[PDB]
């Protein structure tokens, strides 16, 4: 169960898959996001690369000004209009592989602001590979989706070589966190009341 | 018809006298009421008399004479809280002349206010509780008004 880019099964010698996983786990262990600031869910997203979260201990603190370097794309924050082509080209100017992560309802779908000047939600125009929910979600849930994009580039085959074997990119189809977790949150029974601390 | 007091017994019993004193003639068919009576038992049968004579059609005998009912049912079981006093007066003032569609309740509320007035200690000695409305709700911290 894959997407190549259509559905198909898992294409992977055994010295080829080994290849493959090194450059997986290269790849999930140093990831490189861009420098970018829309809104205040760019404030929490610094916040997780402060002392107090660290960030940096997931190899993901290198914050780059130029899109070259980056390997990841967070967007953080509103989707405007005015800056969407600012973000399309942004991520155009990116090298593959290249990963995206919507931060926040905003990048999501547009949340609370369903307005004239609002593209709702960057998935409109670019392909998001890890959406967070929140409205900041909190430095945490960063990480936790930096742990989500991690997963799902370990699972997934890219051609080692330009030259030689198939070019095509296969992403894992991942079960969905929510189907994952349904285990583990209807059986939640008592929470601690909102009167203490 | 108001309650009146041994002060009053020497007045004549004409229309116009008894109104200026606070009461009305009605039917000159007065009724004595002695020192073993508490008035707060009193005024509660009276009170439940004109609140099952009620016809129904007008809000506030239909509606505001059981509520002085039921607190004269706690004063008199001294389950009494504070404002169910100024609970009977604002019934009072407020199921007087035009307020309601008949005269049924300013004759019924006549003789609360007049027992109120000359036997305020027997109404206030019903009052033993503090008032609680709201019970506490686990979770939800009430709005402590003061
Ligand atoms: C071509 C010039 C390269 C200069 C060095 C760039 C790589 C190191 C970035 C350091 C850094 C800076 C400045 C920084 O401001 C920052 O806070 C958002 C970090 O995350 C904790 C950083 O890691
Ligand atoms: S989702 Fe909320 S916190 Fe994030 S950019 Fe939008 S308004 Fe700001
Ligand atoms: S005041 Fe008269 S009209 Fe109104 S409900 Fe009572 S008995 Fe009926």
């Amino acid at each position: 169960d894959y997407t190549l880019t259509e559905i198909v099964t898992d294409p992977l010698n055994v010295f080829m898959g080994k290849l493959n996983d090194m450059v997986n786990w290269g790849r999930k262990n140093s990831i490189w996001p861009y420098n970018f600031g829309l809104s205040c869910c760019y404030v929490e997203m610094v916040t997780s690369f402060t002392a107090v979260h660290d960030v940096a201990r997931f190899g993901a603190e290198v914050l780059r000004a130029s899109p070259r370097q980056a390997d990841l794309m967070v967007v953080a924050g509103t989707c405007f209009t005015k800056m969407a082509p600012v973000i399309q080209r942004l991520y155009d100017q990116m090298l593959e592989p290249k990963w995206v992560i919507s931060m926040g309802a905003c990048a999501n779908s547009g949340g609370m602001y369903d307005i004239y000047s609002v593209v709702q939600g960057v998935d409109k125009f670019i392909p998001v590979d890890v959406y967070i929910p929140g409205c900041p979600p909190r430095p945490e849930a960063y990480m936790q989706a930096l742990m989500l994009l991690q997963e799902s580039i370990g699972k997934e085959r890219r051609p080692l070589s330009w030259v030689v074997g198939d070019q095509g990119v296969y992403r894992a189809n991942m079960q969905s966190e929510r189907e994952r977790k349904r285990g583990e949150r209807i059986a939640v029974t008592n929470l601690r009341t909102p009167d203490e601390i | 018809t108001d309650f009146l007091t041994e002060a009053h017994l020497d007045l004549p019993m004409e229309f116009e006298s008894i109104g200026k004193a606070g009461s009305r003639l009605g039917t000159a068919l007065a009724m004595a009421v002695d020192h073993e009576i508490n008035m707060v038992s009193l005024v509660r049968n009276l009170e439940e008399f004109f609140a099952r004579e009620s016809c129904g059609w007008c809000t506030p005998c239909r509606d505001g004479l059981p509520w002085s009912v039921k607190i004269l049912r706690a004063l008199e079981r001294g389950e009494g809280q504070p404002g169910d006093i100024e609970t009977l007066e604002q019934l009072c003032r407020f199921l007087g002349p035009g307020k309601t569609f008949c005269a049924h309740a300013p004759g019924a509320v006549e003789p609360l206010q007049s027992a109120i007035k000359y036997f305020r200690e027997e109404f206030e000695a019903g009052i033993k509780q503090p008032f609680s409305n709201t019970h506490l709700i686990n979770g939800i911290q009430p709005n402590l008004l003061k």
